[PDB]
RNA sequence: ACUGAACUCCUCACACCCAAUUGGACCAAUCUAUCACCCUAUAGAAGAACUAAUGUUAGUAUAAGUAACAUGAAAACAUUCU
């Protein structure tokens, strides 16, 4: 039974899970875009968002500095987190990351996901775009919208 | 390319039309729900008085959680809150076609998205004029208690001091071993015991050369319908349509439970004072208080009880 | 066994006995070797019996090849198109005579299991039984428990 | 426990040709309207993703050449510029990664 | 070994009369000695049986099994040779009439067990065969209707004879 | 007799088809270049006046055949079954293009034509039916319309809900039949010969011939049903998935004649709407 | 009128219809009278079922 | 009363329902002599006939696509991190 269990069991245990997520998060901060197995990306996404929140807390915040020191294994990324990533998202309140599914890994057919920090300098991912508003169904719905607006 | 593509409502909608459709359909849902708020002004079926041997309809509530409650004798009773969420009478069938010899009312609750329902269900709810409900349960009633489909049902359909039966799917525990599923003793942890600690022992005798049907074995536990009988209705919040039912109710929080008058012989003819067809707020005979209490309940805000 | 074998119903070729009897054997073909002990009996049959058989059966054309392939044979062709090949290897004169007479007497229909020992196209003269034979009728055709 | 009898090919066919064992037909495969490639509805187009990955790898090689060593993550933003492009007013005070090819159509 | 599948592409039919329906093109192709179990290959072959070439390629491009890529390569080669050598007008106007896997020539290896004992591992190889027929995929067999069932039952009732009598 | 009219129109249509194919003998190889974004630069060596954009799509792949519903041949919308006439550039247009305006117009036109066929073959023999026109209504209008004059005997009769459902059932029967949309660019003389009985169609053909610099008139046939269209049509009726004859409205100037407008709504297989959205679309189309 | 069948002798009280639900303790033995009161059709049904040949055509 | 056997009769045909053992009539294939020269004959021979030895060798099944096995992470594939 795992009712309400919100954390996956990864790696070799709890510490190993944290270290795996830490390595993934460090890679995400360094490269701003990471391919990894979909479950590990999904597990690490929350930590990525929380890292951006801690970076927003400020460079001088001692708790934020300690959290960044733990979660970034390469220490040149801590200035990056506090002076690039957090300022990039100061306006936003959430959704700092974008996670998309990728064709399965050729090695072991693993479910793969690409996770990026929004607003990076890299080429944009081929995002899924909704149908054009000029399609037949959308135009009929636009007609409904206009009639409803006029009538009521 | 074969033509069996599985589509969902959002698939071909544009960025502009998605919020428009959401808002439009939600507005239609709430308008439909409001259109049923005055059943007595909409050609109600004949409202017969209560007679002995009459069974009225029940509700479909949502299990909110549990909280303590205290009686004037000083005892603590754990109570479970059941919220009646958009519960409506949906269907009526006579004794002949009820799979028995008692009229039946199909009742639904907990409105759900029309985008996620089968076409036949959507057509049924369209003819009924209501948004679709998550669960539909059938209540055996006498013809005295027939109610027109579409009529809403409220927590005040019950009253404090009444006894009730609550049936729901129990918490699903998945494939469970026999120690957890049936409370078998298992085997000792040490003294040479190897690779058998939680296993069933013998499952039968050697003579029959087989295993009896119904033998207790590991398997799926829970997620089956169970009924708790004879639970006292301690309180009713009419504002939020909450029933405070004594003790435990099967199933998890935020799960739909079917609530009906208790079938126990001791509570056979306690329906004299209960709203017989159902409670009609539109009747407006006396606007009920925000909270209806049982006599023994230590109401909050009362001066601290002293056993004088 | 019957279940591992085809079967047919008793039949004639063209209602072979109604108007007149037509011998269904129409062709015999004896492939016989000049030398070779295997066809010694066939050679004696050709010398002593084939002429008498031919004049007894004017409707059967008999060929004698005097140069066989494989074993000496007699191929019997019937009016209905059936072809029955019988090896006359190492058979005596009387054995071949009986075999040839059997071929002459039989029809071309397959020698397989015959389902019924009889065949009628008119099995019934008084009318085949149906559940309403021997059942009395009732006034105005009223079925049981009918009110009117 | 050892098998008591050999299982027949009839039984084995009934088992291993069950619909539960047969490969299911996928009905989420469509054509990427952008480039006309086959993709699953919820998954990125493989060809488009390979394009983006190759371009990202080139940009990252240029980034590595610019940084020249480990632990040299800049504390400033980065902008990628292709041939015939000039830093904008917004691109001022951001490290410039120069690519020798022209701006891809899908890049913006 | 047998190599009849290869020869099936070399049969030349006599020219058709003008008042004769156009014979659909048939293309036989194979891959021999695939390092894969024929039992595992059978599922992919069964999957793409009866489908158009494009539908089969689409299904195989998103299948995780190793044999999916091999079957896709074989199908692409068959499409190419259908256009080049078998006078098939449209690449996509082809459907998989036959797709089967066969046993290949296999190698025996020793698998060491735990008490100086051993098993004989088999390095399994499989063949894969396709026949592609030009034209739309034939429609799937419609399910039996109640009317058809009742018709068959009544035909069986009418077929009854009075058995073991005159 | 209506059956005689249909037979004679079909005979004239087939006569024109045979005449045109005979007028175009041999196999002249035209070069058509795919100008679309996907598979760019592919050249099809097609057969003049025989090959079609459908044939070009078949050469490309099956996805093109299934999704491609119109053909921009040198920038001009072309029916997928309209034989090509010269070396040119071809682009295939689907419902899910960035701007599928022409495809939407073609779909509306073809759905209106299907409605017209249903209307013609629905009523009983005693009542006479004259399909005057299919007005070119925008998709935003919420419905495609076909205008018809019924028998004066029915000058007061209004179709019931059951009648409308029967109309939709006939339309779905056509969809199940999956009839291709045959096209011919014919001379106004032959068009008037075909539609000589129908005065409304005669004058419409005259208008179209006047509009065109030559006397070229587009004639479309689904099956045994010939009609004049205002533009290209979709390949096959099977493109339509959801189809409903929504309502019938009598036009205001009833004094000369009763022009009754049959309004319906439809959606293709590629753009199926959920049940509730479809119901709302039906409600809007009943106006 | 299967409800109005007549048993000769004391079969109403002595004839016992035995059934097993399959579960342990599921053996049920019911007299002819009790079975008749429960199902007014079971007695004739069971007599006919027993008299029919014991093959796959019986049902 | 009827039903009821391989008993008995009936039409036809007959050597054609015991272990061990014993008598007999035939006989596949092979080789040789002589034929036949087509694929058989008369004889003479013999490593002369396999539903059965936990038989020997080889093939392939079944168990079974089961048991079991394996590659720390990201990446610019430089490197860095755990
Ligand atoms: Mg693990
Ligand atoms: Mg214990
Ligand atoms: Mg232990
Ligand atoms: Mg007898
Ligand atoms: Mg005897
Ligand atoms: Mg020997
Ligand atoms: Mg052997
Ligand atoms: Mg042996
Ligand atoms: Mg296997
Ligand atoms: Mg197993
Ligand atoms: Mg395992
Ligand atoms: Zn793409």
């Amino acid at each position: 039974i795992s009712h309400g269990r919100v954390f996956r069991r990864m790696g070799l245990g709890p510490e190993s899970r944290i270290h795996l997520l830490r390595n993934l998060l460090t890679g995400l901060v360094r490269h701003e875009r990471i391919e990894a197995p979909w479950a590990r990306v999904d597990e690490m996404r929350g930590y990525a968002e929380k890292l951006i929140d801690y970076g927003k807390l400020g460079d001088t915040n001692e708790r934020a500095m300690r959290m960044a020191d733990f979660w970034l294994t390469e220490k040149d990324l801590i200035p990056k987190l506090f002076q690039v990533l957090a300022p990039r998202y100061k306006d936003q309140t959430g959704g700092y990351t974008r996670m998309l599914q990728i064709p399965n890994r050729s090695l072991d057919r693993a479910k793969m996901a690409v996770i990026e920090y929004k607003g990076n300098c890299l080429p944009p991912l081929p995002l899924p775009r909704r149908d054009s508003h000029l399609t037949l169904l959308n135009q009929l719905l636009q007609g409904l919208r206009q009639d409803l607006r006029q009538s009521q | 390319l074969h033509g069996k593509s599985g589509t969902w409502w959002d698939e071909h909608l544009s960025e502009e039309n998605v919020p428009f459709i959401k808002q439009l359909v939600s507005d239609e849902d709430k308008a439909q729900l409001a259109s049923k708020l005055c059943p007595l002004k909409d050609e109600p079926w004949p409202i017969h008085p209560w007679e002995p041997g009459s069974f009225r309809v029940g509700l479909i509530a949502l299990k909110l959680g549990m909280m303590p409650l205290w009686t004037k004798d000083g005892q603590k009773h754990v109570v479970t809150l059941l919220q009646v969420q958009d519960c409506h009478v949906l269907k009526y069938t006579s004794k002949e076609n009820c799979n028995g010899k008692m009229a039946t009312l199909s009742v639904g609750g907990k409105t759900v998205s029309r985008f996620r329902k089968a076409t036949s269900i959507l057509e049924f709810y369209r003819e009924l004029g209501l948004p679709p409900k998550q669960t539909v349960k059938i209540f055996n009633i006498t013809d005295n208690a027939a109610i027109k489909p579409g009529t809403p049902l409220y927590a005040a359909h019950f009253r404090p001091g009444q006894y009730v039966d609550v049936t729901a799917k129990t918490i699903g525990k998945g494939f469970q071993g026999v120690m957890k599923r049936w409370g078998f003793k298992g085997q000792p942890a040490t003294h040479g015991q190897t690779k058998t600690h939680r296993r069933p022992g013998a499952v039968a005798t050697g003579d029959i050369g087989r295993v009896w049907p119904g033998t207790k074995m590991p398997g799926k536990m829970g997620n089956i319908y169970r009924t708790e009988y004879g639970l006292k209705v301690w309180r009713i919040n009419t504002k939020h349509n909450i029933i405070y039912v004594n003790g435990s109710v099967p199933g998890h929080k935020n799960c739909l439970v079917k609530v009906k008058d208790s079938k126990l012989p001791a509570y056979k003819d306690l329906g004299k004072n209960l709203p017989f067809p159902t409670y009609f707020p539109d009747g407006d005979e006396e606007e009920l208080p925000e909270d209806l209490y049982d006599e023994n309940v230590c109401q909050p805000g009362a001066p601290s009880i002293t056993f004088a | 066994t019957a279940r591992g074998t085809p079967s047919r119903f008793l039949a004639s070729v063209l209602h072979n006995g109604l108007g007149r009897y037509v011998q269904q054997l129409q062709r015999l073909s004896f492939s016989v070797s000049r030398d070779g002990a295997s066809s010694r009996g066939a050679r004696e049959f050709v010398e002593r019996e084939v002429i008498d058989f031919a004049r007894r059966n004017p409707g059967v054309v008999i060929y004698v090849n005097s140069r066989p392939c494989c074993v000496p044979r007699v191929v019997a062709e019937y009016l209905n198109g059936a072809v029955r090949e019988e090896s006359i290897h190492c058979k005596s004169v009387e054995e071949i005579s009986t075999l040839v007479q059997k071929l002459a007497d039989q029809s071309g229909l397959d020698v397989i299991r015959i389902r019924k020992p009889f065949h009628t196209d008119n099995p019934s003269i008084q009318g085949q039984w149906h559940p309403f034979t021997n059942k009395p009728t009732t006034f105005r055709g009223l079925r049981p428990r009918e009110v009117q | 426990a050892a098998p008591k009898n050999r299982r027949t090919i009839e039984v084995n066919r009934c088992r291993r040709r069950n619909p539960q064992k047969l490969i299911k037909v996928k009905n989420n495969i469509d054509v990427c309207p952008e480039c006309g490639h086959l993709k699953q509805k919820h998954v990125l187009c493989a060809y488009c993703y390979e394009k983006v990955c190759k371009e990202t790898a080139e940009i990252r090689r240029q980034i590595g050449k610019q940084e020249g060593g480990p632990f040299k993550a800049p504390t400033i933003e980065t902008v990628v510029l292709y041939t015939g492009e000039t830093p904008s007013e917004q691109d001022q005070g951001k490290r410039i990664i120069e690519r020798d090819r022209k701006r891809p159509s899908w890049f913006t | 070994i047998s190599r009849k599948w290869e020869k099936k592409n070399k049969i030349v039919y006599p020219p058709q009369l003008p008042g004769e329906p156009r014979r659909p093109a048939e293309i036989y192709h194979c891959r021999r000695q695939i390092k894969y179990s024929k039992d595992k290959m059978w599922y992919l072959a069964k999957l793409i049986r009866g489908m158009s070439i494009d539908q089969a390629l689409a299904q195989l491009e998103f299948n995780d099994k190793k044999g999916a890529k091999i079957i896709k390569e074989v199908l692409l080669e068959a499409q190419d040779m259908a256009v080049r050598d078998h006078n098939v007008e449209f690449r996509s106007n082809l459907y998989i009439a036959e797709s089967t896997s066969g046993r290949g020539q296999c190698l025996k290896r020793i698998r060491y067990h735990g008490r100086g004992r051993f098993g004989i591992m088999e390095k399994v190889y499989c063949h894969y065969f396709v026949k592609l027929v030009e034209g739309p995929p034939p429609p799937p067999e419609p399910p039996k209707t109640a009317v058809a069932h009742a018709k068959e039952y009544i035909q069986q009732l009418r077929s009854r004879t009075i058995v073991h009598t005159l | 007799s209506p059956t005689e009219l249909t037979e004679m129109r079909n005979d004239l249509f087939n006569k024109e088809k045979a005449r045109q194919l005979s007028l175009t003998p041999r196999t002249e190889k035209i070069e058509v270049k795919h100008v679309g974004k996907t598979d760019p630069g592919t050249v099809f060596v097609m057969n003049k006046n025989i090959s079609t954009p459908y044939s070009c799509a078949m050469h490309l792949s099956e996805w093109y055949c299934r999704k491609s519903i119109l053909a921009l041949v040198d920038g001009q919308p072309w029916d997928m079954y309209k034989p090509l006439t010269k070396s040119c550039e071809i682009k295939f247009l689907t419902f899910k293009d960035c701007d599928p305006g022409e495809v939407n117009k073609a779909y509306w036109r073809s759905c209106a034509m299907m409605m017209g066929c249903v209307i013609e073959r629905a009523f009983k023999d005693e009542y006479m039916v004259n399909l005057v026109r299919a007005p070119e209504v925008p998709v935003i209008s919420g419905a495609f319309c076909y205008d018809v004059v019924l028998d004066s005997k029915l000058d007061e009769w209004m179709p019931t809900k059951e009648n409308l459902r029967s109309f939709t059932k006939d339309a779905h029967a056509l969809i199940y039949k999956d009839l291709p949309f045959e096209t011919l660019e014919v001379e106004a003389k032959v068009a008037l010969e075909i539609f000589q009985h129908s005065k409304y169609k005669v004058d419409f053909i005259e208008e179209k011939a006047s509009q065109n610099p030559e006397r070229i008139v587009k004639l479309h046939r689904i099956g045994d049903f010939i009609d004049v269209s205002e533009g290209p049509l979709i390949p096959r009726t099977s493109i339509c998935f959801q189809y409903e004859v929504s309502a019938v409205h009598n036009l205001q100037p009833t004094q000369p004649s009763l022009i009754r407008r049959f309004q319906g709504v439809s959606l293709p297989v590629h753009l199926r709407a959920h049940f509730t959205i479809w119901d709302k679309l039906l409600e809007r189309s009943r106006k | 009128n299967t409800r109005h069948i007549a048993f000769s002798g004391n079969k109403w009280e002595q004839k016992v219809y035995s059934s097993h639900t399959g579960y342990p303790g599921g053996f049920r033995q019911v007299t002819a009278a009790q079975l008749h009161l429960r199902d007014p059709v079971a007695i004739v049904k069971l007599a006919i079922y027993g008299m029919l040949p014991k093959n796959l055509h019986r049902r």
